[PDB]
C-alpha cells in the first residue's frame, strides 16, 4: 500500500527468496528422500511415543521417603 | 568434665564437632563472637582447644597399630 | 604471476617465524636465514620449475602454521576491529509516513 | 627431499643473535640502558629492598 | 599410578557419643559413627 | 536496610538507562556509582548484623506464583552465606564502577554501559538473597541477560556477537 | 554456580554421588584450564582460563564437602582476580589497545604501579605464603589429601599439576608484559627524554603512561585485600571449630568431615609441597626465558612439541568439535526439515 | 607524576614486609617444628 | 577523536556523547527521587523484617534504631 | 568534551511538532484510561479466591491440634 | 439484558455505524477508524466491568440470561473462571490490532474494519456460549471473514494462504462435527450443564477423542499439519495476523477445557502418550526449522507452533499446575506474539517492503526504541523470567514432566531451543554489524503509534509476569473441576 | 589530531636509516625511490614494508604492498589509513 523506503534490492537475494518460496513445487519421491521422510515422520515419533507408552505411570516422586521407591510399576 | 548435650545443643555448636572435646569448643566460640573472630585475640585458649584436638587425634591413630597388624598391613580405607 | 607470489610468501615466512618465536633477538637470525633461501634460488628461470618451487614452500608455510598468528587490534581479526563502527548513512530519513 | 633448500635443523641452528645483520641500527634500541638485562630486573620486586632494611630494624 | 600407591588412612573414624542420633534427625535420618564395624 | 540493598542498584540502572539523556554522562556515573557505594556500605553493615551476631533476617514482600501446593514468594532471606557472598560482589562492583569512569571515558555509549553493570549488580543480589530456587533463578537468568548485553556491548563487531550467542545459549 | 552448590549443601550432603562428581569435575577443570592458559597469546584469555582453574578449585572443595573453604576461596579469588583483570586492563589501555603478549615487554619502567599490583595479584593466585590467596587455595589441596581416600589423593595429584602450570602462566603474563625485552613498536616506549623529533616535539611521544586517579584507585584498594584480607578472615571461614554458619547455611555432615585430619594427619612435606613446586617452577620459567630461552623455540618447532602447542592453544580442540558436531548438526537438521 | 612510583613501592614494600613478619611468627608452625600449643 | 553519528536519532540512554547543559540540575532531581523511594523501601523493610534472635544490648547493631520487630522488644524488656 | 543530547522523538524535526493521527484520544483516554480506572477499582473488589476461604478453615483445623495456638481457649 | 450479550452486540453497532454514516452525512476514511477504534474500547470497558463483578470461586456459570424460549438452536452465554481470561484477551487485543494497521490499510477501509468488528463478535461468542454445538457454530463462523480478509488485504501469496486456512480448518472441523453430533445423539443435547454430567462408554470416548483431537491438532497447529499457519499468518495483514496468532490459535486450547477433559476423561488419560509424542516431536521440529527460516514473519509465526505444543502438553497433564500454566502460556503467548508480528510485519515490513532477514542488520544504530522493545519481546519469546511467558512455560512443563517424565524432558529442551532462535533473530536484525548496506535510505525510529502498541504489549507480559496472581486467582477454583483422579485416603469420605 | 605529515616523515626517516644496505643516510628524501634513488633491490624493499607495518602497528595487504615503492607513497599510504597509531 503506502510507499516504503528505498532499498538496494539485491537480485541474487531476491531470487534466493523466490526459490525458497517456490521450492515446494519441485519436490520428488526419490530414494534418499523417502528415507528422510520416513525417518523423521514415522520412526522418530514412533520411538518417542513408544518410550512414553512404556514409562507411563512408572515413576512418582511426590513424597517418597527413604524406604519407598520412585518406581510404582 | 565432658559437656552433656543439654548445654551443648543450647550452645549451638556444629554437628561435626559434637564430641568429647567440645567442652573447650564452647568457650572458643565465645571469643570469636566477642572478639569478632580476629585471629590474634584468644590465641591462648584457642591453643588449648587445638591441643585437645591433637590428643584425641593421637588416640585415634594409635588404635590401628593393632588394627593394621590384625589385617596384616592391608588397605583399611 | 610467478614474481608477486614469491615476494608474498617471503613476508608470510618472516611473519610466521616471529609468530612462533616471540623474541625479536632470535627471529632476526631466523629472518636472515630465510633471505638466504630466497637469494639462493634467484636465478631459477624455467617456469615449470618456478611453479613447482612456489607450490612446495606453500606447504612449508602450512606445515608449520601457527595456531593463532599476530593480528593488530584494528586489523581484520584484531581485538579492536569493527568495535565502534559509525553509521554508514549520516543523512536524515526522507519524509515518509508509517 | 625438499627441492627447496630449507632444512629445519639448519633453521634451528640459525636461531641466535646474528653476528652481522642489515638491521642492528634500528633494532639495537631494544637492548639498551632502559632495557638492559640489569635495569629491566632492577625493580622486578619493587618494595623488596626497603622492606628488608625495615624488617631487620624491627628484629633488632 | 595413584591407585597402586596411595596412603592408607591415618586416624580411626571419629567416635560420636550416641551416634548423633537425635540431633542428626532421629532414626529417620542418617546418623554419625558409633561403635560400628570398621 | 535489607530491602534497600536489593532495590538501590536497580534505581541507578533505570535512571542511567532510561533517562541517561536527562542525566548525561557524569550524572549517570554519579548516580550508578553512588547507588553501588551506598549499597556496599549497607552490605558491610549487614555482614556484622547477620554474621557476627548469628541473626538471620527474613523479608517476604508479596507472593510471586500461587498455584495449589506451590507458593513462590518475592521474599528474601539473609544468612551467613548471603552476607558473605554479598561482600565480594558489592565491593568489586563498586571498584569496577569507579574503574569504568576513566576506562570507558572514550566510548560514546557511556550511559548504557553504566546502566548494564548496575543492572548486573541488581541481579547478583537477587540471586543470593532469595528465599527459594525460583526467585534465585530470576537473578540467574538476569545475570545471563546482563552478561549477554555486555559481551555484545560493541554490537557492530561480529566477533562480539558470536561470543554473546555462545554465552547466552551455553 | 559455586554458590548454588554451597546453598544447596543441606540437600547434596545426603548423596555422596554428587559430591564425588563435584570432586572430579573440579579436578579435571582446574588442570584442563591451567594447561590451556599457558599457550594463549592474548592476556585476557589467560586471565579467563585462570578464573576457570580457580573455579574448579572451588568445585573440587565442595566435593570434599568443605563448603567453608570454597566460600573462603570464592571470596579470596574475587579480590585478586579483579586486580589481575583490572591491572591488565591498564596495560591494554597504556598500549594502543593491544592484547597480544608478542608486542609487550620492558613496560615495568613505564607501568610501575601496574606491575606492582599485578605482581601482588600473581602471588596471591599462585598462593605464595602469607598472602590472601595462600590461606584459601592451599588449604583445599591439604583437604584433598586430608580426605584419606583414593579420589582425594588422586585429585591432589590432579590439582598439583594445575598448580604447576598456574605458576607458568603467571610468570608468562608477568614477564612478557613488563620484564621482557621490548617486543612492541617505538610508540609504546619512545620517551620524551630523547629528542628524536625536530618540529613535532609537542606530540607523537605517547610512551605508554600510567593511568589516572579513577583508574588506579581501585588497583590500590584491591592490592590491600590481596596482601591481608585472607589472614584477617581466616578464622571466620576456616577456623577449626568456628560457628559462623550455624543457621544451617553451610551444612556439613559428621560422617565425612576431614577438618581434623587435614590439620593433623597430613605429613609436613605434603602441606608445604605446593610452595616448593611454585618456587622451583617459577625460576625455571624465568630461566627458560631471557636466561636460556632457546629450549622453548626448539620445542615449538619439534614435530611432537608443535602438535601439543597447537592442541592446548586450540583449547583441547573442544570448540572445533562442538561446532561441527553440535551446532552445525542442529543447523543441518533444521535444513532437512525446512527443505525436505 | 612521581606519586605513582611511591604507591608502587609502598604496596611492594608493604607486601614483602608482611611475608617476613608473617614468617617470623607463623613460620615455625607450618615447618613441623613447633605445634601452636 | 569523536565518532560521527546521526543527529536525528533519539535515544533514551542519551545517544553518542550526550551530556545535557542541565545535567547537574536533573541529576539532583533524580537523586531526590531515588532517595525518596529508597526511604519508602526502608520504611517498609523496617516494619516487615522478621527475626527470631534478639541482638545483645552491648553489641553494634544499627538495625536496632529503625526495625520495629526488635525496637518494641527493647522497650518491652525495659519493664521489670 | 561531550555533546548535547539530540534526536527527533517520534521522527518530528525541531522545526515542526507531532501531528495527531486520530488514534491518540481513544487509545490514551479510552483504552489506557479505562485500564487505570479498572486498576484502582480492582483494589476494592472483594476477595473471592478459594485459598483465602480455605486458609480460614485450614487455620481452624490446625488450631484444633498442637499447631497454631488459637487466640481463644474456648 | 446480560452483559454477555452487550459484548456481542457492541461490535455490530460499529458495523452498522460504519456502513451508514455515508448516508447520514464523501466521508473521510479517518472517521471509520475512529468509530472502529472506539467500538473495541467500549467492548473492553464492559469486559473489565464483567471481570470486576466476576466471582473467582463459583461453580455455576455467571452473567447468564433467562430465555424460556426453547428453539432447536438457541444461543446461551455464560462465563466461568476458564473462559473469562480468554474473553479479556480478545477485548484487550482488538483495539491494538486496529491501531497496528491504522496507516497500512489504504483501500477497502470499511471492508477491513467491518470484518475485524465481525471477527470480534464471532471470536468472543466462542468463549461465551454454553453449548458444544454453539461452540462449533462460532469456531467455524470465522472462516468466511478470514478468507476475505486475507485475499482483500494480503501479500503476494494471499490466494494460496486464504485457500490453505479455510480448507484445513473446514476439514479438521468436519471431524470435530462428527464427534459433537455423536454426543448429541447419546445425551440428547450439548448444553454444558447437561452434557458435563454424562459419562460416555470408554470405547465411545476413544472414537470421540479422535476427530475432536484430529480437529484440534490441525488448529493447534501440531507439526506436519502446520503448513496453513506459515502461509496464512505471513500473508495476512498485520491486524488479521495479530488476531490469528493471539486469539484464533487459543480457541482449541480453550476447547480442550470444554470438549475433551470434562467428558472424555479415560480416553485423554490413555491416549496421552500419543499427544505427548506429537507435542514433543512438534517442539523439536518446530524449533529446528525456525532456526533456518529466512522470512522474519515466517520465523515469528512458526515459533508459535513451538509454544502451542508446550501448552498443548500442559493441558493433557491432568495436573492443576500444568492446566493453569497452559492457560497462562496461551495468554502470555498472545501478548508476545502480537508484539513480534508488529515488530516484523509492521515495523520492518512497512519500512522496507521485504520480509527477508538477509536485508536487515544493525538496526540498533538507527532505531534505539525498536531494539529496546524488540529485545524484551524476544526475551518473552525465549521464556525469560519477569515475563508471563516464563510462568506459563514453567508451570505447564512441570505438569508435562510430572505426567510423563520423558515427554516433559524432551519438551523441556525448548528452554534451549526457543532461546536459540529468538536471540539468533535478534542479533541478526538489531545487532551483528553497523547498519545493513542494502538500506540506501536511512530509516526513522518507532513512531508514537508504534511505541504505544508495543509498550502496552510488553507491559501486560511483564506486570502479569511479576504478579501472575491476577490471572491465577480466578483460575484456581474452576480448573479444579477438570482434573481426573482421586487419592486413596481423600475420596469417598463418610 | 591524527597523524601529520611531519610526524610520519621523521619516523620513517629514522627507520630506513637502520639498513646497512642503503647508499647513504643523506640520499633519502620525500620523493626518494626505493630502487632508482636509494640502494635496495627486489627482495630488500619488501622487508622495508614488513618493518613499516611493524612500526606503525598496521597490516599491509599483499595487493597494496606492491604499488608502494618510494618514500612518498609510503608517506601518503599511512595518511590514508586512520588506524595508524
Ligand atoms: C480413516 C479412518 C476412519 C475410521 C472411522 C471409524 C469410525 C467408527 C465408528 C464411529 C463411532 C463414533 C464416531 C465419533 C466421530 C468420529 C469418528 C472417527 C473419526 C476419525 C478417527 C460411532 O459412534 C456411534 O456408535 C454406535 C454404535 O455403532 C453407538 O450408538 C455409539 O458409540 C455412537 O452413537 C464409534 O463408536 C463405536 O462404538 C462402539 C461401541 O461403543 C462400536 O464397537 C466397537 O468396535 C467393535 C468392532 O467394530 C468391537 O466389538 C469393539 O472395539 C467395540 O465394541 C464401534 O464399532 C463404534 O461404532
Ligand atoms: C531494566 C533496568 C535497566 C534498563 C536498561 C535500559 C537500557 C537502555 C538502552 O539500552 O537503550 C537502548 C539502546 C541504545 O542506547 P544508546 O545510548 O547506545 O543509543 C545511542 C546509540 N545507538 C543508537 C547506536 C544505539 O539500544 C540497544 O542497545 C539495544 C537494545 C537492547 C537492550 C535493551 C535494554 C535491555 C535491558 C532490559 C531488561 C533486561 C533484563 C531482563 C532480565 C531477566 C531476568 C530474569
Ligand atoms: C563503615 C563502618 C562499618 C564497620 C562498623 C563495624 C565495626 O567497625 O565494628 C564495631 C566495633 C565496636 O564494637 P565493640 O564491642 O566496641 O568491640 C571492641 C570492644 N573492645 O569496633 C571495634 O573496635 C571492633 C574491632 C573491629 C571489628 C572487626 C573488624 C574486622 C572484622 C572483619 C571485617 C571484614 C570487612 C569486610
Ligand atoms: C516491583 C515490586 C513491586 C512491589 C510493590 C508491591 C509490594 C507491596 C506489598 C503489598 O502489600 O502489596 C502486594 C500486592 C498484594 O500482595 P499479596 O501477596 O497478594 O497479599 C495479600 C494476600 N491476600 O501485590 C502487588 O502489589 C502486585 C505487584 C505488581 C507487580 C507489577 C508492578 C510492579
Ligand atoms: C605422546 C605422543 O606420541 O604424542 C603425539 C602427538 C603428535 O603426533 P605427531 O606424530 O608428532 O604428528 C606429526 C604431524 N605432522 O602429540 C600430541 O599432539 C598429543 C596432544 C595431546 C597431549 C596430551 C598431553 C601430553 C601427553 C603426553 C605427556
Ligand atoms: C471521546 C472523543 C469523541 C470523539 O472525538 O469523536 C470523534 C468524532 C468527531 O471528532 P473529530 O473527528 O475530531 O471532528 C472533527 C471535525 N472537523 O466523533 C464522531 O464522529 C462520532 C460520530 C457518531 C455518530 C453516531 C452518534 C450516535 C451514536
Ligand atoms: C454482520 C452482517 C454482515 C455485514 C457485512 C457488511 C455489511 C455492511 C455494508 O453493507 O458495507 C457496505 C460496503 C459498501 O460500501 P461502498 O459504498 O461501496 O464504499 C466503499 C467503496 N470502496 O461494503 C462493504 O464494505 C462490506 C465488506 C465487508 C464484508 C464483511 C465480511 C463478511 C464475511 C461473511
Ligand atoms: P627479488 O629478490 O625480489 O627478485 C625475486 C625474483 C624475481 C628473482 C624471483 O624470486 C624469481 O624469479 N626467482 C626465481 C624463480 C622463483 O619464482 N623463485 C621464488 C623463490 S623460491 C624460494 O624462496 C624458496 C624458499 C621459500 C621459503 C622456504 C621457507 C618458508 C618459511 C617456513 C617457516 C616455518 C615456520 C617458521
Amino acid at each position: 500500500g503506502l510507499q516504503h523506503y528505498k532499498i538496494a534490492m539485491d537480485p541474487a537475494l531476491v531470487r534466493l527468496g523466490s526459490m525458497i518460496s517456490n521450492r515446494y513445487k519441485y519436490f520428488r519421491w526419490t530414494k534418499r528422500t523417502a528415507l528422510v521422510s520416513f525417518m523423521y515422520v514415522v520412526v522418530v515419533p514412533s520411538t518417542i511415543g513408544y518410550l512414553a507408552y512404556k514409562t507411563d505411570g512408572l515413576w512418582d516422586l511426590r513424597a517418597k521417603r527413604r524406604g519407598d521407591l520412585i518406581s510404582e510399576r | 568434665r565432658r559437656a552433656t548435650r543439654e548445654e551443648m545443643r543450647d550452645a549451638k555448636v556444629p554437628l561435626a564437632y559434637r564430641d568429647s572435646c567440645a567442652h573447650l569448643l564452647i568457650p572458643l566460640n565465645r571469643c570469636r563472637y566477642e572478639t569478632y573472630y580476629l585471629p590474634w585475640k584468644c590465641e591462648d585458649e584457642r591453643h588449648s582447644y587445638e591441643k585437645c584436638q591433637y590428643l584425641e587425634f593421637k588416640k585415634r591413630v594409635q588404635k590401628m597399630e593393632e588394627l593394621r597388624e590384625a589385617k596384616g598391613g592391608a588397605r583399611s580405607n | 604471476s610467478n614474481r608477486q607470489a614469491a615476494l608474498s610468501l617471503y613476508r608470510r615466512a618472516l611473519k610466521l617465524a616471529l609468530d612462533w618465536t616471540v623474541h625479536r633477538n632470535l627471529w632476526r637470525g631466523q629472518a636472515l636465514y630465510i633471505r638466504s633461501l630466497f637469494e639462493k634460488n634467484r636465478n631459477v628461470t624455467d617456469p615449470r620449475l618456478q611453479r613447482a618451487l612456489l607450490k612446495e614452500t606453500e606447504k612449508l608455510l602450512e606445515k608449520w602454521k601457527h595456531p593463532d598468528p599476530y593480528c593488530p587490534p584494528t586489523a581484520p581479526g584484531g581485538s579492536k576491529y569493527e568495535r565502534n563502527l559509525p553509521v554508514p548513512n549520516l543523512e536524515p530519513p526522507p519524509p515518509l509516513k508509517f | 627431499p625438499n627441492i627447496t633448500g630449507f632444512d629445519m635443523r639448519e633453521f634451528l641452528r640459525h636461531t641466535k643473535t646474528p653476528t652481522y645483520d642489515p638491521w642492528e641500527r634500528h633494532e639495537a634500541w631494544r637492548y639498551t640502558g632502559r632495557f638492559s638485562r640489569f635495569n629491566r630486573f632492577k625493580g622486578a620486586l619493587p618494595g623488596f629492598g626497603i622492606a628488608t632494611v625495615a624488617f631487620t630494624a624491627y628484629c633488632v | 599410578v595413584v591407585k597402586l600407591t596411595y596412603p592408607d588412612r591415618v586416624s580411626y573414624p571419629r567416635e560420636f557419643e550416641g551416634g548423633l542420633e537425635r540431633e542428626l534427625g532421629g532414626a529417620g535420618a542418617v546418623r554419625a559413627f558409633l561403635c560400628l564395624d570398621d | 536496610m535489607y530491602l534497600s540493598i536489593i532495590i538501590l542498584p536497580l534505581l541507578g540502572s533505570v535512571v542511567s538507562g532510561f533517562f541517561g539523556r536527562k542525566v548525561g554522562v557524569s550524572g549517570a556515573q554519579l548516580i550508578t556509582c553512588s547507588s553501588v557505594i551506598i549499597t556496599t556500605i549497607l552490605s558491610i553493615i549487614a555482614f556484622f548484623e547477620v554474621g557476627f551476631n548469628n541473626i538471620p533476617v527474613t523479608i517476604n514482600i508479596f507472593r510471586w506464583i500461587d498455584s495449589e501446593w506451590f507458593i513462590i514468594n518475592w521474599g528474601f532471606q539473609y544468612d551467613s552465606l548471603t552476607v558473605s557472598m554479598l561482600i565480594p560482589v558489592l565491593i568489586i562492583s563498586s571498584l569496577v564502577h569507579i574503574y569504568s569512569i576513566s576506562y570507558m571515558s572514550s566510548d560514546p555509549h557511556n550511559q548504557r554501559f553504566f546502566s548494564y553493570l548496575s543492572l548486573f549488580t541488581f541481579m547478583m543480589i537477587i540471586l543470593v538473597t532469595a528465599n527459594n530456587y525460583l526467585l534465585m533463578f530470576v537473578g540467574w537468568e538476569g545475570v545471563g541477560v546482563c552478561s549477554y548485553l555486555l559481551v555484545s556491548f560493541w554490537f557492530t563487531r561480529i566477533a562480539a556477537n558470536q561470543s554473546s550467542i555462545s554465552a547466552f545459549l551455553t | 554456580g559455586v554458590y548454588l552448590l554451597m546453598r544447596s549443601s543441606p540437600l547434596i550432603e545426603y548423596s555422596s554421588t554428587v559430591l564425588l562428581l563435584c570432586l572430579w569435575l573440579g579436578a579435571i577443570t582446574t588442570v584442563f584450564s591451567s594447561l590451556i592458559g599457558l599457550f594463549q597469546q592474548d592476556i585476557k584469555k589467560v586471565i579467563a582460563y585462570s578464573t576457570m582453574s580457580q573455579l574448579g578449585m572451588m568445585v573440587l572443595s565442595i566435593g570434599l564437602s568443605s563448603y567453608n573453604i570454597a566460600l573462603f576461596h570464592l571470596v579470596n579469588h574475587a579480590f585478586y582476580k579483579a586486580l589481575l583483570f583490572l591491572g591488565a586492563g591498564s596495560v591494554i589501555h597504556a598500549v594502543a589497545d593491544n592484547q597480544d603478549f608478542r608486542k609487550f615487554g620492558g613496560l615495568i619502567s613505564y607501568l610501575p604501579l601496574t606491575y606492582s599490583v599485578m605482581l601482588i595479584a600473581s602471588l596471591s593466585l599462585v598462593a605464595f605464603p602469607f598472602m590472601t590467596g595462600f590461606y584459601s587455595k592451599d588449604f583445599i589441596l591439604e583437604s584433598a589429601y586430608g580426605q584419606f581416600s583414593f579420589s582425594g589423593v588422586a585429585v591432589y595429584i590432579i590439582a598439583t599439576i594445575g598448580a604447576i602450570f598456574t605458576t607458568l602462566y603467571s610468570v608468562k603474563v608477568l614477564y612478557l608484559t613488563f620484564l621482557s625485552n621490548p617486543n612492541g613498536p617505538r610508540t609504546y616506549y619512545r620517551l620524551a627524554i630523547d629528542n628524536f623529533f625536530s618540529a613535532q616535539a609537542i606530540k607523537s611521544y605517547k610512551p605508554a603512561h600510567e593511568g589516572d586517579f579513577f583508574l588506579t584507585l581501585p588497583l590500590v584498594i584491591l592490592a590491600l585485600f590481596s596482601i591481608f584480607f585472607g589472614f584477617i578472615t581466616k578464622d571466620i571461614f576456616i577456623g577449626l571449630g568456628s560457628n559462623f554458619f550455624v543457621d544451617n547455611s553451610l551444612f556439613i555432615h559428621p560422617i565425612h568431615e576431614i577438618m581434623i585430619d587435614t590439620e593433623f594427619a597430613v605429613p609436613v612435606l605434603f602441606k608445604l609441597l605446593p610452595f616448593i613446586f611454585t618456587i622451583s617452577f617459577s625460576v625455571i620459567a624465568l630461566t627458560l626465558s631471557e636466561l636460556l630461552s632457546e629450549l622453548v623455540i626448539y620445542f615449538k618447532f619439534s614435530r611432537f612439541g608443535y602438535n601439543i602447542f597447537g592442541f592446548f592453544n586450540q583449547r583441547f580442540l573442544i570448540e572445533f568439535f562442538y561446532n561441527k558436531y553440535i551446532t552445525n548438526l542442529i543447523l543441518n537438521l533444521g535444513g532437512q526439515i525446512t527443505k525436505i | 607524576s612521581r606519586v605513582h612510583r611511591f604507591l608502587a613501592t609502598g604496596l611492594g614494600a608493604s607486601m614483602w614486609f608482611w611475608i617476613f613478619y608473617r614468617a617470623k611468627k607463623d613460620g615455625p608452625v607450618l615447618l613441623g617444628w613447633k605445634h601452636p600449643w | 577523536p569523536k565518532i560521527p553519528y546521526p543527529k536525528h536519532v533519539w535515544s533514551p540512554a542519551g545517544g553518542w556523547y550526550a551530556q545535557p547543559a542541565n545535567w547537574k540540575q536533573n541529576t539532583a532531581i533524580f537523586g531526590l527521587v531515588i532517595f525518596g523511594i529508597t526511604a519508602m523501601v526502608w520504611k517498609y523493610s523496617a516494619e516487615h523484617e522478621v527475626r527470631h534472635k534478639m541482638p545483645e544490648p552491648d553489641r553494634f547493631y544499627p538495625s536496632r534504631y529503625w526495625v520495629k520487630q526488635i525496637k518494641d522488644y527493647e522497650r518491652a524488656q525495659k519493664e521489670k | 568534551q561531550y555533546d548535547p543530547p539530540t534526536g527527533w522523538l517520534w521522527g518530528v524535526r525541531p522545526g515542526e511538532k507531532y501531528q495527531n493521527e486520530g488514534w491518540e484520544g481513544p487509545f490514551f483516554y479510552g483504552f489506557w484510561g479505562s485500564l487505570i480506572v479498572f486498576a484502582i477499582a480492582y483494589a476494592y473488589k472483594p476477595d473471592t479466591s478459594i485459598q483465602t476461604w480455605a486458609l480460614e478453615e485450614a487455620r481452624r483445623r490446625l488450631e484444633a491440634e498442637g499447631i497454631l495456638e488459637d487466640p481463644n481457649p474456648t | 439484558m446480560s452483559l454477555l450479550y452487550v459484548l456481542l452486540i457492541i461490535p455490530i453497532i460499529g458495523i452498522f455505524l460504519i456502513s451508514t454514516i455515508d448516508s447520514f452525512y464523501f466521508f473521510n476514511v479517518s472517521y471509520y477508524k475512529k468509530i472502529a477504534l472506539i467500538t473495541t474500547i467500549l467492548n473492553l470497558i464492559v469486559s473489565l466491568i464483567i471481570y470486576i463483578l466476576f466471582d473467582f470461586s463459583n461453580n455455576q456459570f455467571q452473567f447468564i440470561q433467562e430465555n424460556l424460549d426453547l428453539s432447536f438452536y438457541d444461543i446461551y452465554l455464560g462465563v466461568d473462571g476458564v473462559s473469562i481470561y480468554f474473553v479479556l484477551l480478545t477485548t484487550i487485543i482488538m483495539p491494538i490490532a486496529l491501531v497496528s494497521n491504522w496507516n497500512s490499510i489504504t483501500n477497502n477501509i470499511k471492508s477491513y474494519l467491518i470484518i475485524m468488528l465481525l471477527l470480534e463478535t464471532l471470536l468472543l461468542a466462542v468463549f461465551l456460549v454454553l453449548d458444544v454445538l454453539l461452540f462449533y457454530i462460532f469456531f467455524e463462523s470465522i472462516l468466511p471473514p478470514l478468507f476475505i480478509l486475507i485475499g482483500l488485504f494480503g501479500s503476494s501469496n494471499k490466494v494460496r494462504a486464504s485457500f490453505y486456512i479455510f480448507l484445513y480448518t473446514l476439514l479438521g472441523s468436519l471431524f470435530l462435527l462428527l464427534s459433537i453430533l455423536t454426543m448429541s445423539s447419546i445425551v440428547g443435547t450439548t448444553y454444558f450443564d447437561v452434557l458435563l454430567k454424562s459419562s460416555f462408554e470408554y470405547t465411545t470416548q476413544l472414537f470421540l477423542f479422535f476427530g475432536i483431537f484430529i480437529a484440534f491438532a490441525v488448529k493447534t497447529p501440531v507439526w506436519g499439519l502446520n503448513s496453513w499457519l506459515l502461509r496464512a499468518h505471513v500473508e495476512s495483514p498485520l491486524g488479521g495476523s495479530i488476531v490469528l496468532a493471539a486469539i484464533v490459535l487459543k480457541l482449541s486450547l480453550y476447547g480442550v477445557f470444554r470438549l475433551i477433559l470434562p467428558i472424555l476423561p479415560q480416553a485423554s488419560l490413555n491416549l496421552t502418550y500419543i499427544v505427548y509424542a506429537i507435542g514433543a516431536i512438534t517442539v523439536l521440529y518446530a524449533s529446528f526449522s525456525t532456526l533456518r527460516t529466512v522470512d522474519v514473519k515466517e520465523l515469528i509465526a512458526y515459533s508459535s507452533v513451538a509454544h502451542a505444543a508446550i501448552y498443548l502438553m500442559g493441558v493433557f497433564s491432568n495436573t492443576i499446575q500444568g492446566l493453569e500454566g497452559a492457560i497462562l502460556l496461551g495468554l502470555a503467548h498472545g501478548f508476545v506474539s502480537s508484539g513480534l508480528f508488529i515488530c516484523a510485519g509492521g515495523i520492518l515490513y512497512d519500512r522496507t517492503g521485504t520480509r527477508l532477514i538477509y536485508f536487515f542488520r544493525g538496526l540498533t544504530q538507527i532505531m534505539p526504541l525498536f531494539s529496546l522493545f524488540f529485545f524484551i519481546l524476544c526475551l518473552g519469546n525465549a521464556g525469560t523470567p519477569l515475563t508471563l511467558n516464563f510462568v506459563g512455560e514453567f508451570m505447564s512443563l512441570y505438569g508435562t514432566l510430572e505426567r510423563l517424565p520423558i515427554a516433559g524432558m524432551l519438551a523441556s529442551t525448548s528452554i534451549i531451543f526457543s532461546a536459540a532462535y529468538s536471540i539468533y533473530m535478534y542479533n541478526r536484525i538489531a545487532f551483528g554489524g553497523s547498519v545493513s548496506l542494502y538500506f540506501i535510505d536511512c530509516f526513522r525510529d518507532l513512531t508514537k503509534r508504534e511505541f504505544f502498541i508495543l509498550f502496552t504489549l510488553v507491559s501486560f507480559t511483564v506486570i502479569l509476569g511479576i504478579y501472575p496472581s491476577f490471572v491465577l486467582d480466578g483460575l484456581h477454583y474452576n480448573i479444579s473441576s477438570v482434573v481426573y483422579g482421586i487419592e486413596p485416603n481423600a475420596s469417598y469420605l463418610t | 589530531e591524527g597523524l601529520q605529515k611531519v610526524e610520519v616523515y621523521e619516523r620513517i626517516k629514522s627507520l630506513l636509516a637502520g639498513f646497512d644496505k642503503v647508499n647513504d643516510p643523506n640520499n633519502i628524501t620525500e620523493t626518494a625511490h626505493f630502487a632508482n634513488d636509494l640502494g635496495l633491490d627486489s627482495l630488500d624493499t619488501v622487508e622495508v614494508v614488513m618493518a613499516i607495518e611493524e612500526e606503525f602497528s598496521i597490516e599491509i595487504p599483499d595487493k597494496d604492498a606492491d604499488q608502494i615503492h618510494s618514500v612518498d607513497k609510503a608517506i601518503e599510504y599511512i595518511l590514508r589509513q586512520p588506524d595508524a597509531h
